[PDB]
């Protein structure tokens, strides 16, 4: 009939309004909330002491364990020993790390004899060509970004690194 | 329909497009046209591409007996991706040399 | 030519821009009309830069998991690019973008890359204050 | 990053859209393509009277 | 007609001089801790002094400024 | 969007009227001197808001 | 005794333009780089963090990165997630069907080489540049959620390195060849019925 | 008459080509095209060792991000019985019940962005930010890669991890009810999602479905009970289900389950033999000599880890259920270190089998809602 409609047309609208205005005044404290989201790119996040970035190479810590291929997911680097006669261990001449084909496994970090394979954390890989990624011994160090050693950085700790509440 | 292996510098189009615009993107697919590297990764002088045009008959008439499937399209593109590699490995052709990114799919030059 | 005030004479300098690059490309635009032609490098990766700017240096290609010694013996990028350069060219404008058995490309290596301008017009790169500044890196070098 | 704030960002997007190599697809042409948005823009521009 | 220039000049210059470099300070000072209607305060002014607000909008020039002769 | 907002406010709200009637903004001072540009900018003001 | 030498610069590259006709295109390209819009695409092991680039951890939308889910409109596409042999014959259509100021880049070390899919498998494609010419290659599987913004900042300068005469290097020609076939047609296999 | 819904796929989970007939506005028949993301792991899985194969699992698995390593560690450690301590087992339980959240968020958030909830997209990412710090500081870069070695785990999770749940651990609890009061609000939320893609229980078990999408029909086939997985069952819990199985039932069953996650986490952090990691840290310095610590209990590694280990003929299956769906890795027990044949059984491949039978006589919007509610992702499908 219509009397039921003449009674329920206000009920439908009053339910619509009780929901709409309620959600509106609830999200009111959201549209003008007091949270501050991620700042500019000069405010990178804090990094605790377990991650993986740019692996490092050495000449006095890779004793020629050579496990280099037996760790990376595709047996990535070369293996090269070239007829030494010092005692029995042929030298370390040919090698090339290439992060473009290493997928951050580098698991030898855990099984390497003397702390050779390690971790860092930067990323400014302005790759204009794939074939420009020969990471040899020492310039891998480069004394990297050093988030705390920069003069334009004040990084507050994130949720799981700041205090409680 | 026009299901062609449109890989970089290898676009064996299974449909007639050799106007400025095919006017249907296929022109009923009755000619099987091909365009060579629109990105200008290699600069072409006619004589250099003449061997490729001649061996096109060797690839479309000498060794084709399978229906219009991309299987044959890979059968073509495989040798197409190495005819250029041979033509460059003997120095007859060279790279883009323009104001693009100048990428090296086969790496930088060598000293033989 | 405000860049021309400190490139033709010095032939040794470093760009200290804001860390966005949205104000420095106009400078590079002007230096294509004298004889200067671009060579961007992103120096990070190479060993002793001498053999990267004068000598035939074997650049080991990114390996494919297998194939012991395989290095294509790549060439340098100075005399050949001169051979491609016309006899009408003032200088080789080069940008050491990453100036901020390998060899650390330290300030001594930049001094040794400040001689090829004298004995390639190289400019080091390092982000700095909001105002785009330039400074002779040789005095910063050491 | 478009200055202090995006006060220049809007006209920057406008100028970027300005060039953007209008494509004019094959099926259907200037007969009705360029005629389309003209009616749209005029219908609301003339209302400012 | 003589002394008419100082009045119509001073107020018209203030109409476009002081607000442009200070709206960016009042908005950079508070952007995430504002109130429900606080963002309504300086945004409206973003039109009123607009004769000069755009002159200190990202239009702020960095010309090479030929130096003293 | 703009024309709809402007029309709903010019119809259901006071177009350039203050919260106090528009004519009343002159009588309570017994005299006006330079209300021209003031009223122009204030009409752009009290309406656009 | 060089192998595969580079072609000679044919032009002498000797010209001079007026500032009143150069600064126009200079600021035009400045806007073109400072108003770029992403194009949505993401498949696999080097994609998911792109979503986090829209939230309170990483916010690249702060620079006006309007994510457009359409080829013909946007100009910046991220080949995130490792690409295989398929989904490529329709991927390149995107690059073919957008305005010329694209300047596409890469993302995901498994897209510049195919890192963790490079022992033996007949699916993954070795790099993306063997399909589409892009500018910057991004490492990481997953790609570092900050390195992508840094590479965007890097590419932000190449557009600023453009001049008024540079707006002619996107014009094309046609090496359209006249060669026919003699083979048998195959009816459609992707029959859409259940 | 028929158009494809786009390989560009303006949806959450990547690339899906949907060729469908169109009578102006309503559709008659739709069809999915799959196979565009072939990870081909079934090939490499024979030409590799275990540890070099370890980081491979969370590659085609980045939504679940952890439900691939359970079975991938069952085969090396749970088959040949390299006895996993109950403390490390509780650590793995913490892991698994946090991955339950890692799935609940990365569905509901995008499910909110599919159903019609336009704003909360960034909200759930802001909530998830803390799981990023956790996964980073635990074992790996961002997805916590390489948290499962063979003889146990990589390394016991650091001290600032276990006892430090409290922030999100009581934040998300009071945060859940937000979504529950928002969904019943503005019935436009509910009107479009109710009464679409309804499915029964008999077909849910006849079609081979699983997960909360099936539990939502009173089936309660929740496989967090039927397996003595690492002797986890010491903890208590509450089965989550519904009695309809449709899209709204999917939302209900996938909002009523995450409340048990932090419950199990609270059970663990105080019920783990070591408890918090700083507790076990400050306890192994007063009794360094000998105790239950570092014994068969309280040890991360039992024997030496290495790529060398032989196998006998033992082809075991586990139907390890994830909140998206079941998973199984059957494998012919071979005498060689690496085995003859590998196999995977993902939920996505066992979900879309009903997909063309779901969208029947519906519209494009109905298809959108069903495909957003079904809780489906690629990556798992192709393998």
């Amino acid at each position: 009939p219509m009397v039921t409609g003449f009674m329920s047309y206000g009920q439908q609208t009053i339910r619509a309004t009780r929901y709409i205005g309620q959600s509106f005044i609830t999200t009111l404290s959201h549209t003008n909330r007091l949270p501050i989201t991620i700042h500019y790119p000069y405010e990178k996040s804090i990094t605790p002491e377990r991650f993986r970035g740019r692996i490092h190479f050495e000449f006095d810590k890779c004793i020629a364990c050579e496990v280099c291929v037996r760790v990376c997911p595709i047996d990535l680097p070369v293996v090269d020993w070239r007829f030494e006669k010092d005692i029995k261990r042929k030298q370390l001449l040919n090698y090339s790390i290439d992060f473009g084909v290493c997928i951050f496994c580098g698991n030898c970090v855990e099984y390497c004899p003397t702390s050779c394979l390690s971790m860092t954390e930067e990323y400014e890989l302005s790759t204009y060509d794939r074939h420009e990624l020969n990471y040899n011994q020492i310039a891998l160090s480069r004394l990297p970004i050093s988030i705390m050693g920069d003069y334009t950085i004040q990084t507050i700790r994130n949720s799981s690194e700041s205090k409680i509440n | 329909q026009w299901l062609s292996c449109t890989t970089r510098h290898v676009r064996i189009y299974a449909a007639y497009i050799d106007p400025e615009t095919n006017a249907f993107d296929q022109t009923q697919t009755d000619k099987l046209t091909l365009m060579l590297d629109p990105t200008e990764e290699f600069v072409w002088t006619d004589e250099t591409c003449q061997m490729v045009y001649n061996e096109f008959q060797d690839l479309v008439d000498h060794y084709e007996g399978a229906p219009l499937s991309e299987y044959t399209l890979r059968l073509i593109g495989s040798d197409l991706e190495h005819y250029i590699r041979k033509l460059l490995y003997d120095g007859e052709i060279k790279y883009n040399m323009r104001s693009r990114v100048l990428n090296f799919s086969m790496g930088k030059p060598r000293v033989k | 030519g405000r860049w021309l005030d400190d490139v033709e004479k010095h032939k040794a300098l470093a760009i200290y821009p804001p860390h966005e690059g949205g104000y420095e490309g106009r400078y590079l635009n002007r230096l294509r009309y004298q004889g200067y032609y671009f060579l961007d490098l992103s120096a990070r990766g190479l060993g002793d830069p001498e053999s990267t700017l004068t000598k035939i240096h074997p650049v080991c290609p990114p390996s494919l998991g297998r194939q012991p010694v395989a290095r294509w013996y790549f060439p340098p990028e100075v005399d050949y690019r001169l051979s491609l350069l016309h006899p009408d060219a003032k200088g080789l404008i080069v940008w050491v973008y990453e100036a901020k058995r390998l060899q650390v490309l330290s300030k001594a290596e930049l001094q040794f890359l400040a001689m090829l301008p004298d004995l390639v017009r190289v400019i080091a790169e390092c982000g700095n204050w909001r105002k785009f500044i330039w400074k002779p890196l040789k005095q910063i070098s050491g | 990053y478009a200055g202090p704030l995006g006060l220049l960002q809007a006209i920057a997007d406008g100028t970027k859209l300005l060039f953007k190599e209008d494509i004019l697809p094959s099926r259907g042409d200037i007969s009705l393509f360029s005629i389309g948005p003209s009616i749209a823009v005029i219908s609301v521009l003339l209302s400012f009277l | 007609i003589l002394g008419i220039l100082p009045p119509v000049a001073a107020i018209a210059f203030f109409y476009l001089f002081v607000a442009p470099p200070i709206i960016m300070n009042w908005m950079r000072l508070r952007w995430f801790k504002r109130k429900f209607i606080e963002t309504y305060l300086q945004f409206m002014f973003t039109y009123l002094f607009f004769p000069g607000l755009m002159l200190w909008a990202p239009f702020v020039n960095f010309r090479k400024f030929p130096r003293d002769k | 969007l703009l024309v709809s907002s402007l029309f709903v406010t010019v119809l259901y709200l006071g177009g350039w009227n203050f919260s106090i009637p528009y004519i009343s903004f002159f009588d309570f001072f017994q005299m006006n001197k330079a209300v021209g540009i003031l009223e122009m900018t204030m009409g752009i003001f009290i309406t656009l808001t | 005794t060089v192998m595969n030498l580079i072609e000679f610069p044919l032009l002498d590259q000797t010209s001079s333009n007026s500032v009143i006709s150069t600064t126009l295109n200079d600021l035009s390209n400045w806007s073109r780089l400072s108003s770029l819009w992403p194009l949505l695409y993401g498949t696999s092991c080097c994609f998911i963090e792109f979503a986090s680039l829209i939230g309170s951890r990483f916010d690249f939308d702060r620079y006006g990165l309007v994510p457009r889910s359409s080829p013909r409109q946007a100009d910046l596409i991220l080949t995130a997630g490792t690409v295989t042999m398929k989904m490529a014959p329709s991927l390149v259509r995107l690059y073919e069907q957008m305005p010329e100021p694209k300047y596409v880049i890469a993302m995901g070390a498994c897209t510049i080489t195919g890192g963790m899919f490079s022992t033996d498998s007949y699916s993954t494609v070795r790099g993306v540049d063997k399909l589409i010419p892009v500018d910057v290659y991004l490492p990481g599987c997953p790609p570092k959620p900050e390195a992508v913004i840094d590479a965007l900042t890097k590419l932000r300068k190449k557009i600023s390195r453009e001049i008024v005469e540079d707006r002619t290097l996107s014009q094309n020609k046609k090496r359209c060849f006249t060669t026919s076939h003699k083979l048998y047609v195959r009816r459609s296999t992707h029959t859409g019925t259940y | 008459m028929i158009v494809n819904m786009g390989p560009q796929h303006p949806s959450m989970h990547g690339v899906l080509r949907l060729i469908v007939t169109l009578d102006g506005e309503d559709v008659i028949d739709c069809e999915p095209i799959l196979g565009y993301l072939h990870r081909g792991m079934e090939k490499i899985a024979e030409n590799r060792t275990i540890i070099q194969y370890l980081p491979y699992v969370t590659r085609w698995d980045y939504l679940a991000t952890m439900f691939t390593e359970a079975i991938t560690v069952n085969a090396p450690e749970f088959l040949e019985n390299i006895q996993i301590p109950q403390r490390a087992s509780y650590i793995r339980v913490i892991m698994l019940e946090l991955s339950r959240i890692a799935s609940h968020l990365l569905w509901l958030g995008p499910f909110m962005a599919d159903l019609g909830a336009q704003t909360p997209f960034f909200y759930i990412f802001r909530e998830r930010e803390l799981i990023y710090d956790l996964f980073e500081a635990a074992t790996g870069m961002r997805m916590m890669h390489n948290y499962f070695r063979i003889g146990g785990v990589a390394a016991d999770l650091p001290y600032g991890w276990i006892d430090k749940c409290l922030d999100f651990c009581d934040y998300f609890l009071r945060g859940v009810v937000e979504y529950q009061q928002l969904i019943t609000q503005n019935p436009i939320f509910l009107e479009r999602v109710e009464g679409v893609g309804f499915i029964s229980g008999e077909e849910a078990v006849n079609w081979g479905l699983s997960g909360p999408m099936l539990r939502a029909s009173g089936i309660q086939w929740d496989l967090r009970k039927v397996d003595p997985y690492e002797s986890y069952n010491q903890f208590d819990w509450k089965v989550q289900w519904q009695k309809e199985g449709d899209s709204l039932a999917r939302y209900l069953v996938r909002v009523g389950e995450m409340s048990e996650s932090i419950k199990i986490i609270q059970q663990a952090i105080e019920k783990i033999p070591g408890g918090p990691y700083e507790n076990l840290e400050v306890r192994r310095f007063k009794k360094e000599k000998n105790s239950e610590w570092n014994d068969f209990e309280y040890k991360f590694l039992g024997k030496k880890p290495s790529p060398n280990f032989e196998l006998s003929r033992q082809e075991l299956y586990v139907r390890v259920e994830a909140p998206k769906g079941e998973l199984g890795i059957y494998l012919v027990g071979d005498d060689s270190l690496f085995p003859w044949r590998w196999k995977i059984r993902p939920p996505g491949f066992i979900n879309l089998q009903i997909l063309p039978q779901l969208v029947k006589k519906m519209k494009l919007a109905d298809i959108m809602t069903i495909l957003g509610s079904i809780d489906i992702i690629m990556g798992e499908v192709d393998r």
